[PDB]
């Protein structure tokens, strides 16, 4: 049960993570 | 690496959900195969303990296997069951070493990902139906039974992260293995020891001493004697001749 929730986490994670290393990317 | 990762994270929902929607039968599936070998178990220890107190009283007092091999029949048969309620699922779902692969895999390519948002433990919860359906029978003092280091949970975990870099006291992969031993494998063995082992076989009395110290020398920053689990492992140990006793 709790495989449900945290795994598809991790894809959402690294899409809103992907934004985020372009912004520290950028920022840098 | 992060769009290769959600890609194969993308690929891993789909096959983990095939998996789960599979387990929404199969999970209180495990907790009715782990009460039926223990009520067998039950069925066997109140038998045995009845009937062998009254044949050790006579000796005793002189000195002052047909059932077994019907159980493991129907033991055998329950291990049989609980692997053919796991034959349906792909192998990758529980050969832990193909499951350990992906892991090391990605802390090959992630290791500072790995290590600080604690993705190491996943592994126990993946793992907690495959090391609860392993050792679901599993009581090593028997004439039939395997040895722990026989099994495919301890054999690839055991120089799981023995590195040979100074034991960092937060690496998870240092921190896996007392992890799952403490807090898995110990309580479990508190289970086993309370509801399935047999204390009035010699034999296995003398396995019992010998298997107890073994897991103590080979984890001795584990299994301590400060370590708590251990110490409540110890005192089931004593407490299952009492209850042995009552019935």
């Amino acid at each position: 049960p709790e495989l449900e929730h945290n795994l598809q986490l991790l894809i959402d994670l690294t899409e809103q993570e992907i934004i985020q290393n372009d912004r520290q990317l950028q920022y840098e | 690496g992060i769009g290769e990762r959600y890609k194969f994270l993308q690929e891993m929902r789909g096959y983990v959900q095939d998996l789960l929607e599979c387990f929404s039968e199969k999970v209180p599936l495990i907790n009715e195969l782990e009460s039926a070998i223990h009520q067998l178990y039950k069925q066997r220890a109140s038998r045995l303990v009845q009937r062998r107190q009254d044949d050790i009283k006579d000796e005793s007092s002189e000195f002052s296997s047909t059932d077994i091999t019907n159980f493991n029949l129907e033991k055998d048969r329950i291990s049989k069951e609980s692997g053919k309620v796991f034959e349906d699922v792909l192998e990758s779902f529980y050969s832990i070493d193909c499951i350990k692969s992906q892991f090391e895999a990605w802390r090959s390519k992630y290791y500072t990902s790995y290590k600080d948002a604690y993705i190491g433990l996943c592994l126990p919860k993946l793992f907690n139906p495959l090391i609860r359906l392993q050792l679901l029978t599993w009581t090593p003092l028997e004439a039939k039974c395997r040895d722990f280091e026989n099994m495919l949970w301890f054999e690839s975990l055991l120089f799981y992260g023995c590195e040979e870099r100074e034991q960092e006291k937060d690496d998870v992969d240092v921190a896996l293995l007392p992890t799952i031993v403490e807090k898995v494998i110990l309580p479990k063995l508190t289970v086993i020891a309370e509801n399935m082992w047999d204390p009035f076989s010699t034999t296995q009395t003398s396995r019992m001493v010998g298997i107890t110290l073994k897991l103590i020398n080979g984890y001795p920053s584990v299994v301590n004697a400060e370590n708590k689990n251990t110490q409540v492992y110890l005192k089931a140990l004593l407490l299952r001749m009492r209850r042995t006793l009552d019935d």
